[PDB]
RNA sequence: AAUCCAUGACCAAAGAAUCGUCACAAAUCGAAGCUUACAAAAUGGAGUAAAAUUUUGUUUACUCAGUAAUAUGCUUUGGGUUGAAAGUCUCCCACCAAUUCGUAUGCGGAAAACGUAAUGAGAUUUAAAAAAAUUGUUUAAAUCAACUCAUUAAGGAGGAUGCCC
RNA sequence: AAACCAUAGUUAUGACGAUUGCUCUUUCCCGUGCUGGAUCGAGUAACCCAAUGGAGCUUACUAUUCUUGGUCCAUGGAUU
RNA sequence: AAACACAAA
């Protein structure tokens, strides 16, 4: 048999909210303006217990219950803002509505959390993770000129 | 076509009339890509439409490439040029004139380059529009090995 | 026969031959019928034919895999064939009560 | 492709001019929306019943796209749409629509009452009804009315943003969302962005998810989020052009 | 007069014909582009440097349209080469009645301008 | 004893199909395909319109392949596939006028702890089941049904018997 | 250093909506009947799941947790 | 997980 599983990969992308400041209209430019960096304040620890605090706070007891069983963050490193949620493909939906649900971090606040790909296998994951970060390339070079 | 764009600028042409285009090329992106000031050479502009005769193309080409005087040091360059599907005849005339003078113990040298032009036309439903490019070839051809245009961004052949 | 819209042929496929009345609704489904969103859109009522209008079977019903689509390797008849003033023939299946659009080339064999 | 027609625009009536601050922060949200991914955008202008109209054609509407978001719908590659709601409530100082739907794109309104549900559902032309998600809704929804405003081609409008602001209206948002999904019965449900600040804005999959949860079928969400809204834009167009 | 056209010539070792997309007439443009792609990514897997793009007549076009979408799409040094091609056309010569398809069948070359276009990684 | 009705036990066959929908010059929970490069316009194509030139020749402005291609689209199918994907079962997936199972041995079959056909017998007192694999019960032991083992080499001709005749 | 190859192909085989058909039950009509027709309703099963391909055998399934065909020196009732 | 073994249990 196989337990049917369903990864979730997931984006923090922070608004540039300073209306005193004039900005650049363009691809490139909103593209780094809005992927800048995390906060040093940011693990995989810290982000589970959000996301765990708001299931519960969202949905309630039982909705954090069925959720909770088999919710486990596989990969994240703060350099790129890019993680991987595991659940069930019975959750998937539970999940996905939480993460759009997520307000703020309990020290950051002014940041949005985007699901960008959800698929039942790692692999496929960071072949679209890959072709992502390719992607990016694209127009940062066009800009540069 | 709503609008023609080149190197990131909008232009006044219009595809289907020839004239505008030839002159364009003829007059901006030969400019921007060699320059005929702080050299010693004689460039021949030539631009090819699909209603030209292959013979008379041909007979015009081989008379361009012997029109400078050859005494003082002067390096005659004759460069080609046609846009969209008039780029098939141009390759012809191109071909035809190689074969009909490389026959006498002569080389001819070759430099090649590849731009596009970015039109713009409205989608099948109201609210898309399509980007098209229409491909520009521009070769450039003499019977000296060495140039001292600005050839680096070309191709030898 | 080959398929050029959306549609699947099987062997032991039956040919029937486009009506005059619903003559233009084909022709607007071959040009192009889109969605406000900008994909295709083939999800609406068909002009279900007569009876009388079988012109054919299809022998070898197998998806093309050297072009992309559906093709249909049926024999037609000649007055029939010369009855219509366009190549535009329906196909349908033998269980599914679908009829796609197609266009036929003469074989010599 | 992707339609979002419900971004608000600072200014509420006609006497209020508006600052560069707001448009600074109208500029932030539009540009969040384009980084998150969408194709259309049609800005929202809220404006009261009672309030008095101008006699005015080049006035009527304080948006100016072309001077402001003709740059950035160069540079960025969007479109803009101009959509105004109609806060209506008493049967009084009214019966203007042949202006008010020619110059602005896309007529929308906002019946509070029992009696503004009658007059919407009868004697407006327009093309969708949203409620005050945020407060308690009027009186009660039923099949009467929303069936006989769907079936001309009225849709109703849900503002999924109105959640995102405090804990307290979720509570009242969502039990007048459940009620309108079980009394429209899940046909003429359009969805949209009252999002003024670029930190309440979302993707596609997380409101696909919410509207799923609240009682939304998975085909409906994505085939009425996607073709309805396409189809309220080009009826606004007709309307407008001819 | 009744005059046929076969194929052009082609010897091609064993890796000339992987890294190389024939563009014919009727082939699409993102088809085209899927292959190029795929032939990218496969071909310092097969070993070489570049992709060749030949095409001939109609598609010749097209062909210089696929160029100059990788030439600034994704940056990539391109090459454009203009060669000769022979083609041999069986037509019939007039020397009861017979089957069209047989009769005398006599070869005669034809050459055609082509442009061969070359892509880097 | 014949027929019909209802229950129970046992043997055998198969695993309903059709349509539509799901953002990103790429995408989806996934997959494949749309590449033997030409519209006989390359035997240095076919013609029209103006100037000048004592016709040729030359410079400008156009027509012809029209069933024309239409820009990340488009078509297809995906967990029992000519029923078990399950199982610590067997076998094929180089050859050998031959130390290489040279095996004309009931039939089919390349082989198979493979299918089936006619007759006789058998039950820890038996050839072997009880005090290699598989299976919760795991052949029988009034009769039937089921398992195991022991014999029956292919084709042509003559005589006898039984049936329609 | 590759031989990379599946009209599923490597922990994937999704999400709902709509249509016909199949089994019983509460109804009306022609001719008794007829894979005769239409409403009021219930259910669409279980074993279970590929990892290179084919064949044989054995072993799990179908009780309001879909079905189908035949047999029985099995019993129960009735006529001759 | 699957799939493999004169293993191991
Ligand atoms: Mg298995
Ligand atoms: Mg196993
Ligand atoms: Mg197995």
């Amino acid at each position: 048999v196989r337990l049917k599983s369903r990864y979730i990969l997931f984006e923090i992308i922070f608004p540039p909210t300073d209306t005193n400041v004039e900005e650049s209209v363009s691809k490139a430019d909103i593209l780094l303006s809005h992927h800048r960096a995390s906060p040093a304040d940011v693990s995989i620890k810290s982000i589970l217990q959000e996301i765990r605090r708001s299931l519960s706070l969202n949905l309630g007891d039982y909705g954090s219950a069925k959720c909770n069983s088999l919710l486990q963050l596989k990969y994240f490193s703060n350099k790129t803002s890019t993680g991987i949620i595991r659940c069930h493909r019975e959750d998937c939906d539970l999940v996905i509505m939480a993460l759009m649900l997520m307000s703020k971090i309990g020290d950051v606040d002014g940041l949005i959390v985007n699901p960008v790909k959800v698929s039942g296998t790692i692999k496929k994951i960071e072949q679209f993770a890959m072709r992502r970060n390719s992607k990016i390339l694209n127009i940062i070079k066009c800009s540069q000129s | 076509i709503n609008g023609v764009y080149y190197n990131e600028i909008s232009r006044d042409l219009d595809i289907s009339s020839s004239t505008q285009c030839l002159r364009f090329l003829k007059e901006t992106v030969i400019p921007s890509l060699a320059n005929n000031g702080n050299n010693s050479t004689s460039i021949q502009y030539h631009g090819i439409s699909k209603n030209d005769n292959i013979k008379k193309s041909v007979n015009k080409l081989d008379k361009q490439i012997n029109m400078a005087d050859r005494s003082l040091g002067l390096q005659q360059v004759v460069c080609i040029f046609s846009y969209g599907p008039h780029i098939q005849k141009m390759l012809s005339i191109l071909e035809i004139f190689k074969k009909g003078y490389i026959k006498n113990n002569k080389k001819i040298y070759q430099w090649n380059k590849l731009t596009s032009f970015d039109i713009k036309r409205e989608g099948r439903n109201e609210l898309q529009e399509e980007r098209l490019k229409v491909p520009i070839l521009v070769t450039l051809v003499s019977d000296s090995e060495i140039i001292d245009l600005n050839l680096h961004s070309f191709t030898k052949q | 026969c080959t398929l050029l819209e959306r549609g699947h042929p099987k062997d032991n496929a039956r040919i029937y031959q486009v009506p005059e009345k619903d003559l233009e609704h084909w022709l607007q489904l071959a040009k192009g019928v889109y969605r406000p969103n900008g994909r295709k859109d083939h999800d609406l009522k068909i002009p279900l034919p007569e009876v009388h209008d079988l012109i054919g079977f299809i022998t070898s019903g197998t998806y093309h895999l050297n072009c992309g689509n559906g093709m249909g390797i049926g024999f037609i008849d000649h007055h029939a064939a010369i009855r219509q003033p366009t190549r535009y023939v329906l196909i349908r299946n033998v269980g599914t009560n679908t009829y796609r659009l197609g266009e036929w080339s003469k074989i010599s064999v | 492709m992707l339609v979002d027609l419900n971004v608000p625009w600072p200014q509420n009536s006609y006497a209020d001019k508006v600052t560069s601050q707001a448009v600074n922060n109208l500029i932030k949200t539009l540009s969040t929306l384009h980084m998150l991914g969408y194709t259309h955008i049609a800005i929202n202008f809220t404006v009261n019943h009672s309030e008095k109209f101008p006699n005015d054609v080049k006035l009527l509407n304080p948006i100016d796209i072309k001077r402001r978001f003709g740059e950035l719908m160069d540079r960025t590659g969007l479109k803009l749409y101009s959509r105004i709601t109609l806060i209506i409530d008493d049967p009084s100082k009214g019966q203007s629509l042949s202006k008010i739907s020619q110059a602005f794109d896309i007529v929308a309104a906002l019946p509070i009452s029992e009696k503004g549900l009658t007059l919407s559902t009868t004697n407006l032309d327009i093309d969708l009804l949203t409620f005050q998600y945020g407060s308690r809704l009027p009186t009660f929804l039923k099949h009467k009315s929303i069936c006989s405003c769907v079936n001309r081609g009225v849709k109703l409008e849900i503002v999924y943003g109105y959640a995102l602001r405090d804990v307290q209206a979720r509570r009242q948002f969502v039990s007048n969302v459940r009620s309108v999904i079980r009394s429209s019965r899940s046909r003429g449900i359009v969805i949209g962005s009252g999002a003024m600040s670029p930190l309440e804005c979302r993707n596609i999959l997380g409101v696909t998810s919410l509207i799923k949860n609240l009682g939304l079928p998975s085909d409906r969400c994505s085939k009425a989020m996607g073709d309805l809204a396409s189809l309220v834009l080009l009826n606004g167009r007709l309307r407008n052009k001819s | 007069k009744r005059v046929t056209k076969h194929p052009s010539l082609k010897t091609l070792t064993h890796k000339q014909i992987h890294t190389t997309i024939f563009v014919k007439s009727t082939t699409p443009y993102v088809s085209a582009l899927k292959r190029i792609n795929k032939f990218l990514d496969s071909v310092h897997k097969q070993g070489s440097s570049y992709v060749a793009v030949l095409g001939m007549g109609k598609a010749v076009e097209k062909t210089l349209a696929l160029g100059c979408h990788f030439q600034d799409q994704k940056n990539k040094k391109i090459e454009v080469y203009t060669k000769t091609i022979e083609v041999l056309d069986e037509v019939i010569t007039e020397g009861s009645d017979v089957e069209d398809d047989d009769k005398e069948t006599q070869l005669k070359k034809r050459a055609v301008s082509g442009v061969e276009l070359r892509i880097y990684v």
